[PDB]
């Protein structure tokens, strides 16, 4: 295993087996596979769209042209408050 | 001796505590449950079937 | 911290350059599931602290 | 056994250059075929290397010496450049000699039984070994080509007859003295090898034999067969490697393997033939070094044991 | 006696500031000897505290306007060069914890105390070292000398703190019944 | 290792056949008595350094 | 137009201290024709020919005569003084190569000679070969100015480009001439011996002999070079430092230190699809495949070419590469950017691409460059 | 300082652990080279007691 | 094909060709290996690459189909004691075994 | 090439941890009767 790689890393968890200077693991030390969607109960959304509705209701009496809509919530929440020019800090209340 | 006792014992208490149920939701569909049921120090473990 | 934060990392390049097809490249942001590490951690070593 | 030499009496500078150049002279006239084999098999081996497998792996000095004999010249034809060969190794042991004698003076201890260490000793050695073999290379030089003509083919070769005419060919036809310096380096590491392989082991051995059977004759005989061996297997490397420097041809064309230095010439060896190519005539250079030494040592001993029993020195300092 | 080893020759900063604590809290060496040592030891600890500080202007104003250093400046990235005057002004510390004068002055009071107590109890000054704990230092042994001493010199020396006077009753140790037995144990 | 399932193969030449090698080391098996007494006597000095030196009278 | 510069340093930036954002440049009147930014010194040829070198000028580079600092720009008398228009510039890591309209070739900078007297070359010449410049001079000599190279001329070529220390120039005939140092195959003739004089590539006219593959350009940074060839293929050949080469056919063998001779990508990622064109960075290898396809390799991520995931419905209209970073601008001038290329983005980002802020320079960005440590803009 | 991530945070290895990973990673990387410079100091200073005096 | 060991007929099924996992929605994460195991460098045979890569099924995803939503419903079975029966008991047995 | 010797010599290193490999797995970490006997022997 030296200057020459007969066995194939793809199929070996750990290349550390015997010693080697050809070889090296795939999943490399700080990779961690790890699913991008857990098993955990998501917040009920029941009144999230009425949140919504009034949230962008109210801050449209202000920002005419701001574009909030209840059924952009999907795309809207992507965003951030500077993009949509909307300063929330003043409205929160 | 008194590490395995220890770790034997704490698993085997949760592996029979791990049969009752403490807590039952369905989903929002009713396609699925999620279990609340007891973890080794006795608090609450999730889990979906 | 995670405003601008692209959501591969290396080892999802690493991923997307093998025959591994029982991984999938991540493609969610990991506020949602962050420092999960701590907890599998906590879940590994439970019935060792005694 | 810092404290365990016995350097009651130590011979004068005359003295020892005139003993040393006379035993010298006895020991290569009476060893030169040998290292003329060896360097007549190198040749036929450069290039190729050892091709055959087990206890045939090498080259048969037997068999080179029975080719060379057959060519008609008799004995005779085993002494071509011994003339050279004797003037370029009697500049070296006279400017090493002086070397070493001069240094060793000027930093003996002051105790008649304490001695330099093998360290500093094979320093010094090393030294004067290098700085005479700098000064007197050109005779290696011609001594190899003309031992290495009949080798190679006649319209490769230099037809040099004689030191002074090979040397003034070298100058002139090739250019310039700096011709005549060819191979310098490698003669200068092959002469520090050897100096620096060869008093060590044998003290080693001579030592550990005496204190397991005690004091016996065959001690000393013993510890050279082991201090011959072991500055074989460390010289001979340099020396294959010196003597396809010399052989090289100055015409690039006429070289089967042409070379551009030490490190070019180890590396040509290396990929053309594996790392036992180094050691070519093996059994023809030990034979070489262990005849020379054991004769030279023999003399120097008995001469030396002459000189104290005249002198007056006690068995036991002696 | 400059070729006399002396009984300590081996001994370490922390086993020597291990020694003078022992000594002192025995009562050995009386607090008439300490505030010497004890100056000597602040000075020590405020120079290798303050060092970097006072050096890194130094560094700026002299060092790094070379001509070295401008081509690591202009030439690397800012994060190389940032590396490279850590490295220097971390090397330029070293050294002075190594060679400090102030450091030196320390050693040679320590030394001057340990002379006190060898010509006080002869030899058996050897007597006050043992296995110091690992990760204990001179600089703590060093606070800890001077923590005994403001307890025994403060206002609390005799109701929250040992006084520094001994009371050991007097008698004679050739006769006086000892608590260990040389090979047996007792009861 | 964890490539190759656990089997043997039906093919006959996969038989690990034996076949002689370098016969260097087989001189020191020839030579091995000579080594090992000599390792257990002289090299060790044993019984003792005087034994086996030649023996002088006391002076 | 005008210029625009960042990077982590401002060695060849054009000014005294280095700014991540990118920085205004106005000193040439909205004139600027062609940059080239290399490690250390930037060289610029404006409209009517006039050359600006700037930057470190050691070795003599920056055709002033000196070894210092130069970070301001400033004209290169030797071309200034005789009105003769430079066509093309290309900058190293202490050298510059310029080539005119005429088809006149000059070089001045770094050729290999001895820094001192006194080193270990003694040693050095037994393991290693001689060292050697991008100068066509002949011998291990700087030149303090710029000076023609002998039996050299490029008109009509069809590209040229150098190294850290080795250049190529390929013509209209397809014919690749390769000067410097050819250690590890950075030149790709398959020999590690410098070339002090330009010498014609016998595997490159070998191809074209055999199969009839013609060069279609050549681009190298580093010790790395890319040949797109007339089939829709990249060959790599250089040192492998980051896996830019992308050869590696697995991920975990670590064979791929170097290619010799010229080794085409891999192409399991796009099976099929033909290069329209490239880019190389310091460490890393950028193209766009006919299916308007960004697909790139180094970083240390990526040892086999992979495509980036930005989106396709634009057509990529350039691309840009540099050390750790890298950038590709659409028709609708919207930059995606891996890595910090711009220095500065929005808060549009994708999974793994962000995009810079269009606010960072006043116009539409014609042109992206800079592959060593710097980047630069050219914006009318 | 690898692939070009500037920021501890756009690791993997912080996104798992965090702060106290990047800790431990710390802490092991002071203590090896405080082993290798006290190593480096004792072999320095053989060699000037041994090769020098 | 493998000419010591192999025949005229090993021909590999491709991956795309392999059947797919229907059996359930819910994802496996055992396959990926926990960060605890990865950091600790232990060996898994659950989530080894090469008994992952299995000849004629593909293994199931590691993450849920995306057909489930695990939004919250309403309650079914709900006894809290049980945490606090549990707790008791396992203190209890705790302290006694000490 | 320029370092055709040193090709040999990696190619000489290859050899000799191969050799080590198999020596070990045949001589050391084998079950093989006959190798057990003759070792025994
Ligand atoms: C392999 C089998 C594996 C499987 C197992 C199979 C079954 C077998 C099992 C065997 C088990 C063990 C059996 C023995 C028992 C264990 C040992 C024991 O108890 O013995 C007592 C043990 C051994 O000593 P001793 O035999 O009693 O004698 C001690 C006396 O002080 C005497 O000291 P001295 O100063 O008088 O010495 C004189 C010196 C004077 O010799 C000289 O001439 C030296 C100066 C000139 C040299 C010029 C050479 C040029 C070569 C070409 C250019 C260089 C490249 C080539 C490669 C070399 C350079 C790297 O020469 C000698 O030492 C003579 C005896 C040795 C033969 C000579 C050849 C070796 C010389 C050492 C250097 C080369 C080492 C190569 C690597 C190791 C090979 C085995 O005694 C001690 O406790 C003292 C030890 C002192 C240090 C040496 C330790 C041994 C060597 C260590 C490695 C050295 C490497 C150096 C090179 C490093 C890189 C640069
Ligand atoms: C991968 C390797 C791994 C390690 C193992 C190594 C294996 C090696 C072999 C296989 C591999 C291939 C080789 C690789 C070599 C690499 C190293 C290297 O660069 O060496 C090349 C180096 C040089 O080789 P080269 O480049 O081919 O050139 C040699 C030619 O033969 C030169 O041509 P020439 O022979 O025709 O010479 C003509 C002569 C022409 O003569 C001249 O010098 C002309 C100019 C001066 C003229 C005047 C002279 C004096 C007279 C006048 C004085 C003034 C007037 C006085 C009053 C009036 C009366 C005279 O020139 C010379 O004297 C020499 C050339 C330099 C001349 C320039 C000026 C030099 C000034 C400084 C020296 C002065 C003193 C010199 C004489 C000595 C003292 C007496 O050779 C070596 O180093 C030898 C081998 C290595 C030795 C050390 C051991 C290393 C290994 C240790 C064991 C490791 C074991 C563990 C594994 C480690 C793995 C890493
Ligand atoms: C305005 C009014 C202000 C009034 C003042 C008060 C209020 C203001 C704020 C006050 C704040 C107080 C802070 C106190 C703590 C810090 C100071 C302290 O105690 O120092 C310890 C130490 C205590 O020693 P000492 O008692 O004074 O005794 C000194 C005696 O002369 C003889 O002693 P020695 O030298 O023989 O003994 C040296 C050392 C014996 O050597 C050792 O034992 C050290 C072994 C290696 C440790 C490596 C740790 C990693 C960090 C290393 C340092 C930073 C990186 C340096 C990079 C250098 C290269 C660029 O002894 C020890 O210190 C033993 C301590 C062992 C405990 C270690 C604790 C755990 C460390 C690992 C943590 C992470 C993993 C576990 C996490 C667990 C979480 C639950 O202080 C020193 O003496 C150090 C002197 C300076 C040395 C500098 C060396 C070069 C590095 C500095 C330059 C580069 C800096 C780059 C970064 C710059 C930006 C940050
Ligand atoms: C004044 C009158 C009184 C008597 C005076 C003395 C008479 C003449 C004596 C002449 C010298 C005799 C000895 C010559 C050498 C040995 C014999 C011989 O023919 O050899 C020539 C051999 C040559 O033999 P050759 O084989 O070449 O002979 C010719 C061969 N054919 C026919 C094929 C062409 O040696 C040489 O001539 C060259 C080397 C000479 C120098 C080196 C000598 C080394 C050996 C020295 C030690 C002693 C050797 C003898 C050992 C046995 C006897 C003790
Ligand atoms: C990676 C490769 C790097 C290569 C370059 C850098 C590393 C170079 C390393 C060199 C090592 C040299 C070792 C010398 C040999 C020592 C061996 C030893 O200790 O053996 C035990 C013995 C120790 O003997 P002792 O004196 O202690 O006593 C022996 C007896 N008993 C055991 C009872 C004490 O040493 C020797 O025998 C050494 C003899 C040779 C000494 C001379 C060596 C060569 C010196 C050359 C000087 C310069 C010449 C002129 C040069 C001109 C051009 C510049
Ligand atoms: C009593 C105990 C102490 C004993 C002391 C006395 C000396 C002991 C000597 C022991 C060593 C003996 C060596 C024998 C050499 C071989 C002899 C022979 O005939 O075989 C020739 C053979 C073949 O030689 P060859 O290659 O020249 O063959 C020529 C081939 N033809 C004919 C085709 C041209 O040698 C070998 O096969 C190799 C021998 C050396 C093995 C070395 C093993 C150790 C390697 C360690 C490398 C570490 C590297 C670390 C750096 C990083 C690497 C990535
Ligand atoms: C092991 C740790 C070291 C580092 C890693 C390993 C790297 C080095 C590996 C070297 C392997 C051995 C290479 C030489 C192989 C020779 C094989 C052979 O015998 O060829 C047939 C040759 C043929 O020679 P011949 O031509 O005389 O043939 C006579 C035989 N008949 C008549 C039948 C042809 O045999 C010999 O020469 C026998 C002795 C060989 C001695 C080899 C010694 C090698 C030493 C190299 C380094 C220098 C010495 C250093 C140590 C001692 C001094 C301090
Ligand atoms: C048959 C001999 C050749 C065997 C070749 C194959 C095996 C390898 C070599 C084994 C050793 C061979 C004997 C000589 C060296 C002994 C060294 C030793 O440790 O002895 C010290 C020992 C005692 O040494 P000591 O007692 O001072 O200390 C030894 C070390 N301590 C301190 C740890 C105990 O001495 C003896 O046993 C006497 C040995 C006398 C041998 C005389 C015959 C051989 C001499 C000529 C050899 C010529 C060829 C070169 C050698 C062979 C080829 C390399
Ligand atoms: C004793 C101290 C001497 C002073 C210098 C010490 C430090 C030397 C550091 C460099 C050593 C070489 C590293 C490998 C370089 C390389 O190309 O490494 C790669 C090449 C091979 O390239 P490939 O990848 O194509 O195979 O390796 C070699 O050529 C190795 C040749 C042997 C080297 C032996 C060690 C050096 C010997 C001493 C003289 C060195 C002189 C030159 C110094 C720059």
């Amino acid at each position: 295993c030296i200057y020459q790689a007969y066995q194939n890393p793809l199929r070996h968890i750990n290349t550390g087996h015997n010693p080697n200077n050809v070889y090296e693991d795939i999943v490399m030390l700080g990779d961690y596979p790890v699913q991008n969607r857990t098993h955990d109960k998501v917040i009920s959304q029941t009144y999230v769209p009425a949140i919504a509705n009034i949230a962008f209701t109210h801050l449209s009496k202000k920002y005419p042209q701001a574009g909030l809509k209840v059924d952009q919530l999907n795309t809207l929440k992507e965003k951030t408050w500077n993009d949509l020019g909307v300063n929330i800090e003043h409205e929160k209340q | 001796v008194a590490i395995y006792a220890t770790y034997i014992a704490l698993s085997y208490i949760n592996n029979i505590w791990k049969d009752y149920v403490v807590r039952a939701q369905f989903s929002k569909d009713k396609e699925l449950l999620f279990v609340t049921r007891v973890s080794p120090f006795g608090t609450t473990e999730e889990e979906v079937y | 911290l995670y405003l601008k934060s692209t959501n591969y990392n290396r080892f999802d390049y690493r991923l997307k350059q093998t025959d591994w097809g029982f991984y999938i490249n991540n493609n969610s942001n990991y506020i949602q599931n962050i420092f999960s590490g701590l907890k599998y951690i906590w879940r590994g070593l439970r019935f060792w602290i005694i | 056994m810092n404290y365990s030499y016995k350097r009651y009496w130590e011979p004068s500078t005359a003295e020892v250059i005139g003993l040393s150049l006379s035993v010298n002279t006895i020991s290569a006239a009476l060893t030169y075929p040998i290292e003329f084999v060896k360097v007549r098999s190198q040749i036929r081996t450069e290039g190729v290397g050892i091709r055959s497998k087990n206890l045939y792996m090498g080259i048969n000095p037997n068999k080179v010496f029975r080719e060379i004999h057959a060519t008609g010249n008799g004995l005779r034809g085993f002494y071509q450049g011994f003339e050279s060969h004797l003037i370029g190794r009697l500049s070296y042991l006279f400017i090493r000699n002086l070397t070493y004698k001069i240094i060793y003076d000027r930093t003996k201890p002051v105790k008649a039984h304490n001695d330099l260490s093998h360290r500093e000793k094979g320093v010094i050695a090393g030294f004067a070994g290098g700085l005479a073999a700098f000064l007197t290379s050109p005779a290696d030089l011609v001594n190899t080509r003309t031992i290495a003509e009949g080798g190679k083919p006649k319209e490769w070769r230099w037809g040099y007859k004689g030191l002074m005419d090979g040397i003034n060919k070298i100058a002139a036809t090739e250019g310039g003295n700096a011709a005549l310096f060819r191979g310098s380096y490698a003669n200068v590491l092959r002469a520090v090898i050897l100096n620096i392989s060869l008093t060590g082991p044998f003290d080693y051995l001579n030592e550990k034999i005496w204190i397991t059977f005690g004091d016996m004759t065959w001690n000393k005989y013993a510890a050279l067969l082991w201090a011959s061996f072991w500055g074989s297997v460390a010289t001979l490397p340099f020396d294959n490697i010196r003597t396809r420097l010399y052989a090289q041809n100055a015409d690039p064309t006429k070289n089967r393997l042409t070379y551009s230095g030490w490190a070019d010439a180890a590396k040509k060896l290396i990929q053309h033939e594996g790392i036992s190519g180094f050691y070519v005539g093996f059994y023809a250079f030990y034979i070489r070094t262990f005849l020379y030494a054991w004769t030279t040592v023999f003399i120097t001993d008995k001469i030396t044991s002459d000189w104290k029993r005249k002198a007056g020195l006690k068995e036991w300092q002696i | 006696n400059n070729l006399r080893l002396k009984p300590w020759f081996h001994w370490t900063d922390e086993e020597r500031s291990h020694a003078i604590f022992s000594a002192y809290e025995k009562r050995i060496l009386k607090s008439e000897d300490l505030p010497s040592f004890l100056r000597a030891n602040r000075i020590n600890n405020v120079s290798t505290w303050v060092f970097p500080l006072i050096a890194l202007p130094l560094f700026n104003q002299s060092i790094f306007k070379l001509g070295f250093a401008q081509r690591i400046l202009l030439t690397r990235p800012a994060i190389e060069w940032h590396c490279f005057k850590i490295a220097t002004v971390a090397a330029s510390w070293l050294a002075w914890l190594n060679f400090s004068p102030f450091y030196r002055k320390l050693e040679n009071e320590k030394e001057y105390l340990l002379d006190t107590l060898e010509s006080r109890i002869g030899i058996n000054v050897l007597d006050l070292n043992d296995a110091l704990p690992r990760w204990t230092t001179s600089q703590e042994y060093n606070r800890r000398t001077q923590q005994l001493y403001n307890q025994r010199n403060g206002f609390f020396a005799g109701l929250l703190y040992p006084q520094e006077e001994s009371s050991r009753p007097l008698v004679d140790i050739a006769s006086f019944p000892k608590n260990l037995h040389k090979e047996k144990l007792t009861k | 290792e964890s490539e190759d399932l656990d089997f043997q193969c039906e093919s006959f030449k996969s038989q690990h056949f034996r076949k002689k090698g370098p016969i260097s080391q087989y001189l020191i098996l020839g030579l091995l008595p000579i080594l090992y007494f000599g390792t257990e006597f002289f090299y060790n000095h044993y019984p003792d350094e005087d034994y086996w030196r030649v023996a002088h009278p006391p002076p | 137009g005008n210029l625009y510069t960042w990077g982590q340093y401002a060695s060849g930036t054009g000014f005294e201290t280095a700014s991540a954002v990118p920085r205004k440049v106005d000193y040439f009147s909205g004139n600027v024709s062609k940059v080239a930014m290399g490690p250390y010194h930037t060289a610029v040829i404006t409209n009517d020919g006039s050359l600006y070198t700037f930057g470190w000028g050691q070795n003599g580079a920056l055709g002033n005569g000196a070894k210092e600092f130069q970070l301001s720009p400033s004209p290169v008398s030797f071309f200034n003084d005789k009105k003769l228009k430079v066509k093309d510039v290309v900058v190293g890591e202490s050298y510059t190569i310029a080539v005119t309209e005429n088809g006149e070739v000059y070089s001045w900078g770094y050729g290999g000679e001895p820094s001192s007297k006194i080193n270990l070359d003694f040693f050095r010449n037994a393991i290693l070969p001689q060292r050697c410049g991008a100068l066509g001079s002949g011998d291990n000599k700087n030149r303090l100015t710029p000076q023609q190279i002998a039996n050299l001329k490029a008109d009509g070529y069809k590209n040229i480009s150098g190294g850290d220390n080795f250049a190529t120039l390929v013509n209209q005939s397809g014919e690749v001439i390769n000067w410097g140092t050819g250690l590890f195959g950075s030149l790709g003739n398959g020999s590690d011996y410098p070339l002090f004089t330009p010498e014609v590539n016998a595997y490159f006219k070998h191809l074209k002999e055999h199969e009839g593959l013609t060069v279609q350009s050549i681009k190298s940074a580093g010790h790395f070079s890319a040949a797109l060839l007339s089939n829709g293929k990249l060959y790599t050949f250089g040192v492998n430092t980051q896996g830019q080469l992308g050869i590696r056919e697995n991920l975990g063998h670590n064979t791929d230190q170097n290619a010799r001779l010229p080794t085409p990508v891999v192409d399991r990622h796009f099976v099929g699809q033909k290069v329209v064109d490239f880019e190389v960075g310091e460490n890393t290898l950028v193209f766009l495949t006919d299916k308007n396809e960004v697909f790139f390799s180094g970083l240390e991520l990526a040892y086999q070419p992979i495509r980036w995931e930005i989106p396709t419905d634009k057509k990529i209209v350039k691309l840009a590469a540099s050390k750790d970073t890298f950038a590709a601008v659409t028709e609708t001038g919207k930059i995606y950017q891996f890595n910090e290329f711009v220095g500065v983005s929005t808060n549009e980002v994708g999974n793994d691409y962000n995009v810079a802020d269009s606010k960072a320079f006043e116009g539409k960005v014609v042109d992206l460059g800079g592959s060593y440590g710097i980047r630069f803009a050219i914006v009318n | 300082g690898s692939h070009g991530i500037t920021k501890i945070s756009q690791t993997q290895f912080f996104h798992q652990f965090g702060p106290l990973g990047t800790l431990g990673a710390v802490g092991f990387y002071g203590l090896t080279a405080y082993l290798y410079y006290k190593t480096t100091i004792f072999t320095v200073k053989k060699f000037y007691s041994h090769c020098i005096l | 094909f493998h000419h010591d060991k192999g025949y005229k007929y090993d021909v590999t099924t491709p991956y795309d060709q392999r059947y797919n996992y229907v059996a359930d929605r819910l994802g496996h994460p055992e396959i990926l290996g926990n960060p605890f195991e990865r950091l600790m460098r232990l060996e898994g045979d659950i989530y080894h690459p090469n008994y992952l890569d299995q000849p004629f099924v593909k293994v199931p995803n590691a993450n849920p189909n995306a057909s489930l939503n695990f939004e919250e419903g309403e309650v079914l079975y709900e006894n809290t004691r049980l945490l606090e029966w549990a707790k008791f008991w396992n203190y209890s047995v705790v302290v006694g075994y000490l | 090439n320029y370092f055709y010797y040193l090709d040999r010599i990696k190619k000489l290193f290859t050899y000799l941890n191969d050799l080590r490999k198999h020596i070990l797995k045949k001589y050391v970490y084998t079950i093989n009767h006959k190798r057990i006997a003759i070792n025994y022997l």
